[PDB]
């Protein structure tokens, strides 16, 4: 209903919240920026009205071990970020995510994303997926992944260049809760 | 459980994120690390 579990997914990449700022402005150069952890347990008040959050960032002491005993993911809400030009890469996660059933029941919200696209959709990177698939990914075609399997939003991001990924969190907040 | 724009008023809540990594990192991406939960069947070291 309101307890909502986030953290940084994909297929293995940086922690996606140290791009909610790069989208901001400390992008990815030498700037000052707040630091990497972020462990947060606990429910906020508005007009009386209490919110359920929970969320964890590796780094528990600076060392990146004290989050190392993690090997599993446990966040209803996850936000994985892949690229439209890899080798059936998308077709992979039809086969993952969706006969798998996220807990088998709740279908719990998937934040779908697409990885440094900016380009990606261009006719020259494309180049490369025809040496494997001739057939690339497309955000208007996994809508219907969305919709076949109930995620929650196809979005995009671009960490330095900024692809609005703003909707890639702001969509899962409010389905987070559900 | 409701979702409203910002009430009328709002008393804070418990604890709350702390910061750890190294100067410019949350704002910061490079390279291709883990995503912090491939743990489960990575290159550890054990």
């Amino acid at each position: 209903m309101q307890t909502i579990k986030c953290v940084v997914v994909g297929d293995g990449a940086v922690g996606k919240t140290c791009l909610l700022i790069s989208y901001t402005t400390n992008k990815f150069p030498s700037e000052y920026v707040p630091t990497v952890f972020d462990n947060y347990a606990v429910t906020v008040m508005i007009g009386g009205e209490p919110y359920t959050l929970g969320l964890f960032d590796t780094a528990g002491q600076e060392d990146y071990d004290r989050l190392r005993p993690l090997s599993y993911p446990q966040t209803d809400v996850f936000l994985v970020c892949f690229s439209v030009v890899s080798p059936s890469s998308f077709e992979n996660v039809k086969e993952k995510w969706v006969p798998e059933i996220t807990h088998h029941c709740p279908k719990t919200p998937f934040l779908l994303v697409g990885t440094q696209i900016d380009l990606r959709d261009d006719p020259s990177t494309i180049e490369k997926l025809a040496k494997n698939k001739q057939k690339p990914i497309t955000p208007e075609t996994a809508e219907k992944l969305a919709r076949d399997l109930k995620a929650v939003k196809y979005v995009e991001c671009s960490a330095l260049t900024q692809k609005g990924l703003k909707n890639v969190f702001d969509e899962a907040i409010l389905a987070a809760l559900e | 459980g409701s979702k409203e724009r910002p009430e009328i008023s709002l008393p804070s809540d418990f604890e709350h994120t702390i910061h750890v990594g190294f100067d410019a990192v949350t704002g910061e991406f490079t390279g291709i690390p883990e995503q912090w939960a491939r743990l489960l069947q990575t290159s550890n070291i054990t």
